[PDB]
């Protein structure tokens, strides 16, 4: 069976090629080589993950609390947030009786935390909340991990599915398991950038999170007529329980003698990213479509991401369309008949001398992204401009500094179907049946230089 | 106390056999005394090795897209 | 505190790896300055033609910038309203084709001055977005070149209980050129100021742009503009957009006035071979590249109705209920097996296609097809890096040839006789073509650029 | 409308101190202009792997020799044929039976894969380091393409009822494609230079498991699993199988290997390490302390706890078994939950990592060090280094000098309930159900290469 | 010649090597003995069957017969060459003696009818021989330097 | 290759009683080659140069 002409020796025909192209492309006594690999040594080191203690306050829905960075360490590099939800029991006391169901909000995380921060001493470092969380997830999201983070942050197709009252067919109870969510920080964003707590003696280093009340968590849809009202103790079996199980990891590494001593005593310059959030403006499209948003930022911003947010009611969270979601068949959610991005085109504005003209909104949605970002969102909104070449990556790129930058605004145009679903009407199962209302938000991200001296920190550029 | 086991014998069958050089055929071809045995028990395995053949190829090669056009116009076409 | 234990443990194995006075450590990453710059989106200058479907219309390029860096086309669809006086009549379906863009766009080409510089058509276009789609990004891709379950799902006419019509939304295509295939490779627009660079597209007519099923018997005849309300516009709405940046006027200056050489992939595409199953199990095609090929793609498409556009499958997709389009139980791949030949010697043997298939694109590509078809073979360790890896020259090379042995569902798909809805209801003709991506050199110098080899 | 290129200068006017530090200079890298630099000149193509002993045949051990002449192996698969099954009338199930291949056709019937140099083993692997790595470390837009080549394509595990009733449909008789993960195919950095090594026979041993124990026999009703038999499907059981072994080869230049002729080379290599199973009866106890014996500097730790209760029915790490379900397709009962509950690392009486719980190695250390995240019950790991699929050395810590280490795991309630029977039809759990906890270490070691030969320095 | 791969049955195939420490190899030809044959009253087609071995025995079951060198294919053929061959370059005097040797006796191409027939002939074992055509067998002039060659395997 | 009469009414059927083509008969057309090749022997290897 076997063939007379194939072997290595056909290779041969190969390596006799040869001309011109190739002596350019290839060949050379300094040239490099495939198969044979350099091998260098790197330092020695070990790391474990750790818990990290409580300070200020307790863990309970709707409160603030405090944890403090643990010391003993060398480098920290990670940190992620763990909760054990409460267990959910619907009664049949309710006020919507047979035509109502319980859920858990679209990306339960995300959502109950928000204004985490980070200090050193007393200062704010960064500070991210729950539409910086949702363009993050959706824009810089390898592949692979999507099912994993789908899995640790809920929407599991079992905390979002409504559960009907015990007396009806539906008497599914929602889970009490445990989530988790990392952090993104500037030091947990890549493995360079680390806090040498080793040289930051004396300064207390605190990560402080605010979690939401337990009220704004479930969805308390209408079966029949997609109606939401905000839920109540008495609704549901056991109650409410405001203290909730919550703790905070990290991860630590020991270096060796020889480099914290050389490390010791010396200045350090690090490039971190933060960002700025504009005030929420909010919007009639019933008077006009066009809606001009002032933005006022301080140094050289990398991206822009913004997007419209339904608002209509404040127990549904996440919802960037333009109709709220609405119970369907099998006691799953379903996406309303129709549901676009409110956002028609957009525009930048630098004191007039308009900088980007009034562009598709799919140009947002799917060419910037396609073009400067490690992904591409798969729900519909989250709209982003990048001044750089890519979002994801530490190292600098193209920016400008709005510091030296005069006024700067940006244009919205809204669509038809927007303006429809702002009054009501719509029958029943519709989404937009009761009149509705959006929100209109911006976050930019911008990068910064912080400077370890002596035992503390500070930004030199101010 | 110590051991590795990489080989014993040094240089009969050099190495670098498939590079130009010196040859060494007046021995491992030819059995040194009558009832010595055959030496091909590891040797053989690598075939059609040295650079001898691939430099025979480039030879046969160097110019044969310049060199097809004509090729048998001086023996058949008159 | 436990962790000291571990870093106690230190023998010779941890020595040789770890450690050392020049050893490289992390948590320290050493930062070094960048160009200044900045990027913005322009519009292109219309020199020629106008945007209608089946003609062919010209763009030249904005110059006047620093570097232009990305290339993409916007398309506005039509409306598509079906009739109750149809040829089909009650029996009739109308939807648009499997991946409406890659379509309506042939001969693709970046020509610089008078002087063509590279092209490319719809099936370079499908098989590098078969081969190096990185994930992620995909959901975007086929959502943003049709493929949204609305464009490509089949409605019935009006008068039927399927009301729906297909949507009329803008569509965008990012455009393969070597300046995008990497940020380091972008045009010296500022060196270059005598050449006049150009970009030509030629779309393709409505009529095979359309895919007209037949519910009951699964067949496809050519639409017409009485059959559908509102008649066809020969006219259509179309832009072309690129990315230009600008850099400081420090660095432009030290630049400009120097020679410089660069390396880019083009595209070569062997002519068409008809192929009849029908008579023979064995077809050869000769392949005639010049440049140091780095990657081949052959694959055979079914060309039995010009409508229905990028199907390399022996049996057609037919319609299914729901109102959703699918594709029969015998639909698989028509080529067995091939092999390669180098004037007399068979490079690879008549190896099993499912190598090409699966094996191939595992080890030397980015991503694995999804769809059958799309066998490729790459003489480098990765396609999808612009830097050079291994390659033969052609050139040097005398003819080569490249042998498909095809499959009886393929031979048994060629004749007709299959029940409704069977897909290989009428004969079936397939089509082998050979698609060849290779590397090449180009020099800026004195305000111009040409090819120093050729 | 909009101003054009023009507005450009207006945003690189902005420049200040901040801008100074990060871009500008008089030695900063600009883009846009990518240095070129040469590569060595070389080729590559495919090979045989030449057979030295027998045929390849069902629950049986055979050799291959690998090709030499070339230059560098950097790559092999394995390609098996399967076989034609048709499920009979006169089996023992009757009406109330299906046949299906079992989940993960390959990773399966390929184990103690091994590679040795000469007559030294050097590497060997198997199942369970197979399935821990391709759910750790499996390339997203490749997930597709592996699933198709390695079985599970929803027509092999799709069960086929008898002739009787209305599924008759056979499974097809495709061919199949397994790479071979090994030390030389990690990176085409790390190539065995075969023109180097004149003085050694290097072969491949892979044993291929027995085909009974391959098909799995399932009850359509009660969901029980019986072994297969000859008289169950037509033709029989062929032990004989047409498999072939396929290699890929690369020649360099001439200059090249002479200059690289005759001298020493010191190589870095990853193999794994496997401890064995213990038969776990979570009756008695839910907390099993298992000691961990490794030799070198290990890098990653994958521990699993498998269903064993039927041999059919391989890589089932759940705590309940896969039954038939509706519309001839395979349904995975609801009540199926990972038996690790909790589990913790000791060194010598020195608790170095708490109790942790299971969703932290299952989602949290793939999610910060790994390129995967699994998308099946079960796959805990714990990882030294930074970057598990990196050949370039990270955080690691040797066990040669590091005295008696455990691991500690607890169970949950679900698989103690799961161990005893009791389950109604169709769920599972039906019969009385056993575990086996399994380890898997994974980590560093060197090879010499010198007088045309291979051995381990450090050892 | 010792074998190398597999096992003789048929439907399978084995390897064979060349025999080393020699000088010269000039020869090539391959041994097999027939199994036994006989027909049994309970066949399909009953008392209306006979059995028979095919004209031509030999060039028959020895199919893609091929000579390799290491890691190529160095040639190859099959029963259709080897009947043009055997037909058209035969020496006559010899042609009694490789039909003898090739089959077609008259003894296992003669069909023999059930044991309940008037015919009981069974169909005897003897063992056949044929030469292997390679281009070393060709011609005495032609023949393979074992000894000159030590990095290969035939 | 052109066919001949017996052969197109050999591969209908319908022939009578051991006549040889009581079933109707099939065919195939073989084709075989016998050509030259060079073998070179140098350096205790053997290969062909030309290939």
């Amino acid at each position: 069976t076997c063939t007379t002409g194939a072997g290595v020796t056909s290779g041969f025909i190969d390596l006799a090629t040869y001309d011109n192209l190739d002596r350019a492309l290839y060949g050379g006594k300094d040239a490099t080589t495939y198969f044979i690999k350099e091998h260098y040594p790197v330092g020695w080191f070990t790391k474990l993950p750790t818990m990290a203690t409580r300070v200020s306050g307790n863990p309970a829905f709707g409160q603030e609390f405090s944890v403090g960075v643990p010391r003993s360490g060398d480098y920290v590099l990670n940190a992620w947030l763990t909760l054990k939800t409460p267990e959910i029991k619907l009664l049949e006391t309710n006020r919507l009786g047979a035509n109502g169901t319980v859920r858990w909000t679209k990306n339960l995380m995300h959502n109950a935390v928000e204004h985490a921060s980070l200090t050193f001493n007393d200062i704010c470092a960064q500070q991210f909340n729950t539409a910086y969380l949702d363009a993050w997830t959706q824009f810089n999201m390898c592949e692979g991990k999507r099912i994993g983070y789908d899995n640790m942050i809920g929407n599991t197709s079992d905390m979002t599915n409504p559960t009907p009252a015990q007396g009806q067919d539906g008497a599914r109870t929602l889970p009490s398991k445990n989530l988790v969510l990392p952090l993104p920080f500037f030091f947990s964003r890549d493995c360079g950038l680390a806090l040498p707590t080793v040289v930051l003696p004396y300064n207390e280093i605190r990560i402080n999170i605010k979690l939401r009340s337990l009220q704004e968590l479930l969805v308390f849809q209408n079966k029949d007529t997609g109606n939401v009202i905000p839920i109540s103790a008495t609704d549901i079996a056991g109650g409410l329980a405001d203290t909730v199980e919550a703790y905070v990891y990290m991860t630590v590494g020991l270096v060796s003698n020889v480099e914290r001593c050389a490390m010791a005593g010396t200045v350090r310059d690090m490039v971190v990213e933060q960002m700025q959030a504009a005030p929420t403006h909010i919007v009639n499209p019933q008077n006009t479509n066009n809606v001009h948003v002032d933005m006022r930022f301080s140094h050289a911003v990398k991206a822009l991401f913004f997007m419209v947010q339904n608002v209509t009611y404040k127990s549904v969270g996440s919802n960037y369309t333009c109709v709220t979601p609405v119970n369907g068949p099998g006691n799953t959610v379903m996406e309303p008949a129709m549901s676009v991005d409110p956002i028609k085109s957009a525009s930048l504005t630098y004191e007039n001398t308009t900088r980007l003209a009034n562009m598709g909104v799919e140009y947002y949605s799917l060419v910037q992204p396609w073009y400067f970002s490690a992904s591409i969102p798969v729900y519909t909104g989250y709209h982003m401009y990048s001044y750089a070449l890519n979002v994801g990556s530490v190292h600098p790129s193209g920016s400008t500094n709005y510091g030296r930058l005069t006024n700067a605004s940006i244009t919205v145009t809204m669509s038809p179907e927007s303006v429809v679903a702002a009054a009501g009407g719509g029958n029943n199962n519709s989404g937009y049946n009761e009149p509705q209302r959006f929100a209109l938000v911006v976050i930019a991200v911008n990068h910064n230089v912080i400077r370890i001296m002596n035992g503390s920190m500070g930004f030199p550029i101010l | 106390h110590v051991r590795d086991s990489h080989h014993v014998i040094y240089k009969r069958p050099p190495v670098n056999e498939y590079c130009a050089e010196t040859r060494e055929d007046n021995s491992l071809y030819v059995p040194e005394y009558c009832g010595q045995n055959w030496k091909n028990g590891v040797l053989s395995g690598m075939g059609t090795h040295h650079d001898a053949y691939r430099n025979l190829a480039v030879n046969m090669m160097t110019l044969r897209r310049e060199s097809a056009v004509s090729a048998g116009w001086a023996h058949s076409y008159l």
